[PDB]
């Protein structure tokens, strides 16, 4: 069933990312035993939820979920209401509060808006966390756009040293859509994933959040460049290779040449 | 409990929705996920057929130099398809790449007059605008009314570089002299999947009212309708790409912070107005 998970992930890497939600659900119907593994390994468009007690939005992901409820990073409460929901330790919660505050500033500085959410959890010899960022563009423009950042970092703390091992796996989901007369419906979306690992010094001037922050920042700056290249560069070029508005100076050479090379195998095979 | 019938329908949906040039990968995935070959064979044939059909799968009959388009319009119904151009009958084997053992198909020859004109008139349009394109025009009688159905397909598959793309256009010409009505749908799909999954899915639906004259004349009138509509569609697409890249994308995340220098994390972790 590990080949199954592998097959499940390959499939989601091929079906239209525009329908990740419906398809993931169906995928789970098909293989109910992989439900937990898929909810954690398959990135899906980020959903916003409202923390009523604090009057602030927060983002949803498998990492702040317990059963059918999600934990707000602001009030540290579950919604819908739960009785004994999974909570980080009091000490990790404090670091979680600080990580949310630091990334709120990070978000405002690079996205000038949108929503961010950070959730942490303890590990055997370290801890992990997920940094979520969602930014939607001008709802008044012909073309809609949305950026979803999903950063999962694993921190391996060293017994002696205060140098830690950081493993960051990041995915940026970029969605672009337009409903204009001349183009009908045009949807350019999906995501790119990158991974990075580094050993780093941990000190009072460069604590865990600073190290994670620097890694996230470098990661997003790199993925932003790749996104621009792939979305507006590569897919456009593939599009121009499918059709051309100007008459393509017909080429006999390639067809004449192919005839020559083909008969070689035909008059060679049987 | 999800019945086996529901699982089969799910499996079928996934398979028929594979992106261009990636049918097998998707099929193998679903097969290992479903983990029940008996159920898989229940809708396989139907899945394969539907896929190739809505994908306008260009196929090469045993030896006609025939790149013909597998569509519904050419679905005989017995497990064989029509090649309106060469005008034969060919049985399409869905698993294997080839479709052989043809059968001559002496026609109805009623709408064929128009059909044969549009066909090679469009065949010229295609060779001029689609690098690796192919076309198939169907002459048929749809519940009394005569209609010309031109189908265009073009693709580029480069799995080793993790991407595939395909163009699909379908034009339905329903004749009602003097002037007739047009109905079409243009489709584009591109998939890039090196360390990600990015896809362009687009389509345009168009309806036009055209004046019907002669045989070789109305044909060139059509190829003209199409040419202008598809150039307009493609044009609107390159423009959309331009705006997305110079307006929408930049409105999402900046390249550098407002502070105009990378972030000073030590400053973010402490620096306060006062408390």
């Amino acid at each position: 069933s590990d080949q199954q998970l592998d097959c499940a992930l390959d499939l989601m890497r091929r079906l239209p990312p525009q329908q990740i939600e419906k398809n993931l659900s169906d995928l789970i119907d098909l293989v109910p035993s992989l439900c937990e593994d898929l909810l954690s390994s398959v990135d899906q468009p980020l959903k916003i939820a409202r923390d009523k007690v604090v009057g602030k939005d927060y983002l949803l992901c498998d990492y702040n979920r317990d059963g059918d409820s999600y934990r707000s990073p602001w009030s540290n409460k579950y919604d819908p209401p739960l009785e004994d929901g999974a909570m980080p330790s009091a000490r990790l919660r404090k670091l979680e509060v600080e990580a949310n505050n630091a990334f709120d500033q990070y978000r405002d500085l690079y996205f000038e808006g949108g929503v961010s959410s950070v959730y942490l959890w303890d590990l055997d010899h370290g801890f992990a966390g997920v940094i979520l960022i969602k930014k939607a563009g001008d709802g008044s423009k012909k073309i809609k756009g949305c950026w979803d950042s999903i950063h999962v970092v694993e921190v391996q703390e060293k017994s002696s040293g205060r140098t830690a091992h950081y493993k960051l796996t990041s995915t940026v989901m970029l969605w672009l859509q337009t409903n204009k007369t001349g183009s009908g419906t045009m949807n350019l979306g999906g995501s790119l994933t990158r991974q990075m690992e580094k050993d780093e010094t941990v000190s009072d001037s460069s604590p865990h959040i600073a190290n994670i922050g620097r890694l996230v920042e470098d990661m997003e700056n790199k993925i932003r460049s790749t996104l621009n290249e792939i979305y507006f560069g590569k897919t456009k070029d593939i599009v121009n290779g499918l059709r051309s508005i100007d008459a393509i100076p017909d080429n006999q050479k390639y067809k004449q040449l192919q005839r020559e090379l083909s008969q070689v195998l035909t008059q060679r095979q049987i | 409990r999800v019945s086996d019938e529901e699982k089969v329908r799910i499996a079928a949906k996934f398979i028929t929705h594979a992106p261009p040039g990636e049918f097998n990968e998707v099929f193998n995935d679903v097969r290992l996920l479903l983990n029940n070959d008996n159920l898989l064979r229940e809708g396989a044939a139907h899945a394969f057929a539907q896929y190739n059909m809505d994908q306008f799968t260009p196929v090469k009959i045993e030896g006609y130099d025939d790149q013909v388009l597998i569509t519904e319009h050419g679905d005989l119904g017995n497990g064989r398809f029509l090649d309106p151009r060469n005008k034969i009958s060919f049985k399409f084997d869905h698993l294997r790449k080839e479709a052989s053992d043809p059968q001559p198909e002496d026609t109805e020859s009623a709408l064929k007059q128009w059909r044969d004109a549009c066909d090679s008139a469009l065949r010229a349009y295609v060779k001029d605008h689609y690098p690796n394109g192919f076309c198939t025009v169907y002459g048929k009688s749809i519940d009394g009314q005569q209609t010309i159905i031109a189908c265009i397909e073009s693709h580029q598959f480069q799995p080793k570089n993790f991407w595939n793309g395909r163009w699909r256009s379908e034009w339905k010409f329903t004749i009602t002299p003097p002037t007739a009505q047009v109905a079409a749908v243009l489709k584009i799909q591109v998939h890039y999947y090196e360390d990600g999954n990015v896809q362009l899915v687009s389509h345009k639906d168009i309806q036009d009212s055209v004046q019907v004259s002669s045989d070789v004349q109305t044909a060139k009138e059509f190829i003209k309708i199409i040419e202008n509509a598809e150039n307009e569609y493609q044009t609107a697409i390159s423009e959309n790409y331009q705006t997305m890249s110079d307006t929408t994308f930049k409105a999402l995340r900046r390249q550098l912070p407002v502070t105009r220098t990378k972030i000073d994390w030590n400053k973010i972790l402490s620096y306060k107005i006062g408390k």
